[PDB]
């Protein structure tokens, strides 16, 4: 139950990361400014997919698909993840 | 070689050997070069 | 030029010597290890530096064709002497 | 009369390799890079296949270096990219293709060596 | 467009103007011969190998140095091209030493080819050949300047990309001779390319020298790890045995050279190697055991204690694959002291934001810049190729250099602004004449050295930076896609643990002491138990005996980066992977393998077990570790220096110094150039002439 | 040119070229290529379907007459499709002449046997098919000619290992000869012999 | 269409039928092989090691490979019944002499190198 990290993995002109992309530009900055000490890391994909992963005490960790999401919904997944839901 | 006897070196065998297999004095092949890797050697002493 | 290491193995003249603890040591027992004496190092540095009166000296080892090609070796260098590099013969020019 | 097979090509079974020998290999496809020491560029015109380099020791009769895998010597040339990625996977063979490095080309000038004001000015000739 | 049509044996050819007789030779896959013309040297004329024939033409012209004229038709086979060949081969030939068989150009030597395919097969000299005195340059570079041809290679790529002007001609006409005309060491960090381009055996690899014969090698292309320039590199072995290093063509890294310390500092890997695993006995001294009891103590330690009591420091020669791995065994002991030796600000976006520490106009892009400016780092030593580089573009943009730090030497001309840091809060303000002259510029570039942020106030210097980066992007507008700010790293390993997520520096180690302690190759003695309390469990895994190996408990054998097929990451962000050219030795295993194991051992084994593995969890945590020559990356410029803003940390009165101040220093900077005995003869020779 | 140089033969080169442009136009169905070599060797290219019917022309035909089939081999270029390229030497004993006929396989497609024409071409292709895998359809008894009892794979394909995959050895225990996988205690010794510089310009190909 | 010529099947139900008559044929032979060989193993073992054989190739789905296994398992019958085996090739089928290789990581990783 406790975070450890956020893994942000957006590809740079795909189509179906244009969301992710306005989140990283627009909402980013709050965002760490909201955690300051927890790891955010924002890589780079393939044209594969967007994914999103959390990662929790002991080595476990999730993720969950970003493809097609708006700024809205990449804003609505991330604070359900830095919350106690899911 | 009488009439006409080899040319003299100094490193010439100046007693000849015949076939020794089956000897004492046998050939035994071995590995000429020196040894390649060097190992670390740890310290003698105690680190505390 | 042999040598004989502190076990008792002769050293050969590529300094290679089997260590005291080195099990390889076993194929030498009831036998003998095989070691030329004739250490050309040392059969080379018997050899007088020759006395040539000419900046430039000329090698092929003696014998004509049955030596090594023929090479032209410079001795203006008079802190060392030329070396001939197929043979190991020293040159110098006259000097003192 | 033909049969019209819609699958793709395999003939491992054929080959008589060991199982060792087809799963855990991997094979580089590759133009060899031109040697630094030589000018000459023919060596790196056609595409070649080489297996993963493996373990090799000492004898300890004579010191030689012996080996015991049978694939460290293969090199296989083929003329295009795809025909080796062809014969890979027709074989088997996990693989890894490196894109091929050209020289890019370059603006050499004679008078530049004696400008009047930029800095490729040659002190020496 | 603007291309020219010309011939080649009566085939049409489109060339820009400007293009040589031998390029456009060799756009239709024809290779001119040649002795002195080098595509990336300045244009020489005088080994005359390159005479061609034109059609109608009555002379044959140099086809290295003339300019092809519209409608020429180049006859590259002809009579009058095949006679000049044999007669330039004949001349080149007639004083040269019949040393063949003791030369160590013998099977690799352009003149030996060149003579078998455009000459003649005998010979019609019957003079005396001329000899001449050897120069003593050096404990690199082997001379044996009978065998020269006069070609001035050497002479032209010292004046020109190493920048040292010591090398010459002497006398004229059939005396003509090539060196220093004075005993002097041509010592530089680049100065090894001088066997590579010299043509001939005049100039060898003393190290190498009469051990092999060029077709009896093995080549294994890899890569380099001496530095963070990620420098292509091919290794040569015969019979399980690296014999020497030679560089590898990459246009955009390298191109084909490498430092002295990438090529002469192989022989290290022969040297304090640790073979087997070992523990301490009851009288404290370390004793060889199997892998089978090491494991089970380090896995009863590990199990023992838990959290903020693991923490791991990764040294400088580590990659990825060991770097997840050791990261997802303390992740699995819910441990997140994951820390590396070398130091980033980890304030603001810190290591979140990848942009925030790569070198983001790339080495390829220096040659695009107009000004550079160069911040708290010595680039000839810290990164020899990318100083190469920017010399290059100096020398064909006239590319305007400046430096804040100590005033070392750079073999190039620049503008010193001083040492103090406080020039950069000067300069962003815009109290400064540079200040202009980074708005007026239309490339800007600043770069700002690692080792410099291995300071106190680091942070201060790393917002200050990116204050000026931000103050040219506003005040010069927008350039499209130009990148201003970039981090030149110096460590291999550095880029690699930055994107896996390991934490800059060794802060989070002297906060929490760590009850076990995993050294994955760390041997710079950030920590020494001093550091640590009492009963300290210490664990080394690492290839070499060099300071973090006597103060550890157990030793884990692992393997140098040229006995695994490794992945590092480049100081532009670029992920490379190396190949196997030897197997490790003795009992010694690759990294991930032995940290798998040691896994499996405590119970909590990790979800792969092959490389293709490793590469697919590298691949989970970071993309891009995954995609071999890529280096192109967005740009988050703006929302870190967003957060940079956010804290005001002050600057120290104290003089920027780099850590490499003289060559001497150069050589010895990591465990396989310490265990080097031709690094320790370069330090002798350039700590006294002699 | 003179003492060191062969000297050349245009009559039979001719003679060569002709019989080829002769045999082109009898089977238009099945030749796709006819060369002459320059020191005179007379090469037809045929579809694989043309075996057969190729074969018997020349051997029945009055003015070919090869009675003789001289040798019958196969070449292994994996750079290629069909993998596996088939000569065929062939001697005319009434003409004085020799032609070759070269077709093409892969390792799945089966390739005409041709003991109804020649009854030499049962062993040649035997050895064909244990040294390449290449199956010949419809012969009287097509088994390994050359390799052990046993073998498995085609030691003659360019990737099959030089010194195979097993070795032979005698066993007490078991009181047999028995295979166990190659360990040999010295390697050999690969060597790049090649040269980076072109030796002839007359085969220089396209830079593509 | 992928115009493929064909070796003997048109489709994998008659090189399934091939395969059945050599599997047939191989088990009718193979206690002949046990008492002409005079070798130590029983029919069983003889039986199951067919079968291994056999099952070694299950996963073939293309019937000219499928035709090619059945030419070459009716050349090594052919080889069998004539008794131009000896013993040391039947027996090679069983790797006697051969030590039994661990596949877990642990053991691979102490041994050596290979993966
Ligand atoms: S430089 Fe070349 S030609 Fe001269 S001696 Fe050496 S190998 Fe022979
Ligand atoms: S030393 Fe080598 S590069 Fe320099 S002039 Fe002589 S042959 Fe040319
Ligand atoms: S290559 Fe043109 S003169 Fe030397
Ligand atoms: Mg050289
Ligand atoms: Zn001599």
């Amino acid at each position: 139950l406790g975070l450890r990290e956020i893994r942000i993995h957006l590809c740079q002109r795909s189509p179906g990361s244009q969301g992710v992309r306005d989140f990283i530009e627009k909402r980013y900055v709050e965002l760490k400014k909201a955690n300051p000490d927890l790891p955010i890391l924002i890589r780079e994909c393939s044209d594969v997919q967007p994914k999103l992963w959390a990662r929790y005490a002991f080595g476990q960790e999730k993720n969950v698909s970003l493809n097609n999401f708006s700024a809205d919904q990449v804003t609505r997944t991330l604070e359900n993840v830095l919350s106690g839901k899911a | 070689p009488t009439t006409k006897p080899p040319t003299a070196r100094k490193y010439i065998w100046t007693n000849h050997k015949f076939n020794v297999s089956g000897t004492p004095q046998q050939y035994v092949p071995y590995s000429t070069t020196r040894k390649k890797i060097q190992e670390w050697v740890p310290p003698s002493t105690p680190y505390k | 030029g042999v040598r004989t290491s502190p076990t008792g193995e002769k050293v050969t003249h590529t300094g290679q010597a089997y260590d005291d603890g080195d099990y390889r040591r076993v194929r030498f027992s009831d036998r003998q290890k095989e070691v030329n004496e004739n250490f050309a190092i040392d059969l080379i540095a018997e050899q007088p530096v020759s006395e040539v009166g000419s900046r430039v000296i000329s090698c092929d080892g003696g014998g004509g064709a049955l030596g090594h090609p023929r090479v032209y070796i410079n001795l203006d260098k008079e802190t060392k002497t030329g070396t001939c590099g197929y043979c190991g013969l020293q040159f110098r020019q006259p000097h003192h | 009369q033909l049969i019209a097979v819609d699958e793709k090509l395999d003939i491992t079974t054929l080959t008589g390799v060991p199982e060792e020998h087809i799963k855990t290999r991997k094979v580089r496809i590759f133009v060899p890079a031109r040697n630094n020491m030589q000018s000459g560029v023919n060596n790196t015109k056609k595409w070649k296949m080489e297996f993963d380099t493996r373990e090799r020791w000492e004898n300890p009769l004579m010191g030689w270096s012996s080996t015991a895998d049978p694939l460290s010597n293969l090199v296989l040339t083929f003329s295009t990219k795809e025909d080796a990625v062809a014969f890979a996977e027709k074989n088997g063979w996990s693989f890894d293709v490196e894109e091929r490095k050209v020289p890019k080309p370059k603006s050499k000038s004679y008078g530049a060596n004696f400008s009047w004001n930029k800095r490729t000015r040659v002190s020496t000739k | 467009s603007n291309l020219i049509e010309v011939f080649v044996d009566g085939q049409s050819v489109m060339v820009e103007p400007g293009t040589t007789v031998l390029q456009a030779c060799e756009k239709v896959g024809m290779q001119i011969p040649r002795f002195c013309y080098h595509e990336r040297l300045s244009v020489a004329g005088n080994c005359r190998m390159c005479l061609v024939e034109i059609e109608k033409a009555p002379k044959v012209v140099a086809a290295c140095a003339m300019p092809v004229m519209k409608g020429w038709n180049i006859l590259t086979n002809s009579e009058k091209s095949k006679k000049a060949r044999e007669g330039v081969m004949e001349f080149l030939l007639a004083n040269h030493p019949l040393d063949c068989p003791i030369c160590d150009q013998g099977g690799e030597c352009d003149l030996q080819d060149q003579s078998m395919m455009f000459g003649s097969d005998r010979s019609r000299f019957l003079e005396g050949k001329r000899a001449v005195e050897d120069k003593n340059i050096g404990p690199l570079v082997k001379t044996i300047m009978t065998r020269c041809i006069q070609c001035t290679r050497c002479i032209r790529f010292a004046s020109e990309i190493a920048g040292v002007d010591d090398l010459g001609t002497t006398g004229r006409g059939n005396d003509m001779q090539v060196g220093t005309y004075i005993e002097k060491m041509f010592m530089s960090e680049l100065s090894g390319n001088i066997i590579d381009i010299c043509p001939v055996g005049a100039l060898t690899s003393k190290p190498y020298a009469f051990t092999a014969r060029p077709w009896e090698t093995r080549k294994t292309e890899s890569i380099d790890v001496m530095d963070a320039v990620g420098s292509n590199i091919v290794v040569s072995t015969r019979t399980g045995e690296v014999m020497r290093i030679l560089p590898r063509m990459h246009e955009d890294i390298n191109e084909e050279w490498i430092s002295d310390k990438t090529r002469f500092a192989y022989d290290g890997l022969k040297r304090q190697r640790l073979t087997q695993p070992m523990i301490r006995n009851e009288k404290g001294l370390l004793t060889y055991t199997t892998w089978e009891d090491a494991l089970s103590r380090v896995a009863g330690m590990l199990q023992s204690f838990q959290g903020n009591d693991v923490a791991a420091i990764a040294g400088g020669l580590v990659d990825a694959e060991a770097l997840v791995a050791l990261k997802d065994l303390l992740n699995r002991v819910d441990s997140d002291s994951l820390c590396t030796e070398e130091v980033f600000p980890t304030a603001g976006a810190g290591t979140d934001l990848r942009s925030n520490y790569l070198l983001n106009t790339t080495i390829a892009g220096v040659e695009e810049a107009d000004v550079i400016l160069l911040v708290g780092t010595n680039p000839r030593f810290e990164a020899p190729l990318f100083n190469a580089r920017i010399r290059k573009s100096w020398l064909h943009n006239d590319l305007k250099v400046a430096l804040i730090g100590s005033p070392v030497d750079l073999t190039y001309r620049y503008d010193h602004l001083g040492d103090s840091p406080k020039i950069l809060q000067d300069i962003a303000s815009g109290n400064h004449p540079f200040s202009q002259i980074l708005k007026e510029a239309k490339k800007p570039m600043v770069v700002l050295g690692s080792s410099a942020l291995q300071r106190s106030d680091g942070t201060a210097i790393l917002a200050a930076v990116s204050n000026i980066a931000q103050n040219i992007r506003l005040s010069s507008g927008v350039t499209g896609d130009w990148k201003v700010m970039n981090i030149l790293h110096r460590i291999a390993s550095q880029v690699a643990a930055l994107d896996l997520g390991y934490k800059p520096g060794v802060e989070a180690i002297r906060k929490n002491p760590p009850k076990v302690l995993f050294l994955l190759g760390a041997d710079g003695g950030c920590i020494t138990r001093q550091d640590l309390p009492k009963d300290c469990f210490i664990i080394y895994q690492g290839h070499h005996g060099d300071v973090g190996a006597p103060m550890a408990d157990v030793i884990l054998p692992g393997a140098a980066y040229t006995e695994k097929s490794a992945t590092y990451v480049n100081t532009e962000g670029r992920a490379q992977q190396t190949k196997v050219a030897v197997t490790p030795p003795g009992l010694a295993r690759e990294d991930w393998k032995i940290i798998r194991a040691l896994s499996e051992i405590a119970g909590m084994t990790l979800p792969y077990d092959t490389l293709d593995q490793v590469r697919s969890r590298l691949e989970e945590v970071s993309p891009n570790l995954v995609r071999y020559d890529d280096v192109e990356g967005a740009n988050y410029f703006q929302q870190a220096n967003e957060l940079s803003k956010l804290v005001n940390q002050q600057l120290l009165a104290d003089p920027l110094v780099p850590p490499q101040l003289t060559i001497k220093d150069f050589y010895m900077t990591d465990s396989i150039s310490r265990a080097s005995q031709t690094m320790a003869k370069c330090v002798k020779a350039v700590t006294e002439g002699i | 040119t003179r003492p060191t140089i062969r000297p050349r033969n245009d009559v039979v080169h001719k003679q060569l070229s002709a019989f080829g442009q002769y045999v082109a136009e009898i089977l238009p169905k099945y030749v796709q290529q006819v060369q002459v070599s320059c020191f005179n060797e007379l090469e037809i290219f045929i579809h694989p379907d043309g075996v057969i019917p190729v074969l018997t022309f020349l051997r029945d035909h009055t003015n070919a007459q090869f009675k003789s089939l001289a040798d019958l081999t196969a070449v292994d270029v994996p750079t290629r499709q069909n993998r596996f390229e088939i000569v065929y030497n062939l001697l005319s004993l009434r003409f004085n002449s020799r032609i070759r006929v070269k077709t093409y396989t892969d390792e799945l497609t089966p390739i005409e046997s041709s003991v109804t024409v020649y009854k030499a071409a049962n062993w040649y292709e035997r050895e064909i098919w244990d040294m390449f895998g290449v199956f010949f359809a419809n012969h009287p008894d097509l088994r390994r000619i050359l390799t052990d009892y046993g073998f498995e794979g085609h030691p003659f394909r360019k990737d099959f290992p030089l010194s195979g995959y097993v070795e032979l050895r005698y066993d007490d225990e078991v009181k047999r000869v028995v295979a166990e996988p190659v360990e040999l205690a010295q390697e050999f010794r690969k060597f790049d012999l090649n040269s980076p510089w072109e030796a002839f310009p007359a085969y220089r190909q396209p830079p593509e | 269409g992928t115009s493929v010529k064909p070796i003997f099947s048109r489709d994998m139900n008659e090189a399934k039928r091939r395969v059945r008559e050599l599997y047939r044929a191989w088990y009718r032979e193979v206690p002949n092989t046990v008492h002409l060989f005079q070798l130590d193993i029983s029919v069983k073992q003889g039986r199951d090691k067919v079968r291994e054989m056999f099952m070694k190739n299950a996963h073939v789905t293309d019937p000219r490979v499928v035709d090619l296994l059945v030419i070459k398992g009716k050349m090594e019958l052919e080889e069998t019944i004539n008794v131009w085996k000896q013993r040391t090739h039947i027996m090679r089928f069983f790797h006697e002499t051969e030590a039994p290789r661990p596949t877990d990581f642990l053991s691979k990783f102490y041994v050596g190198h290979d993966p």
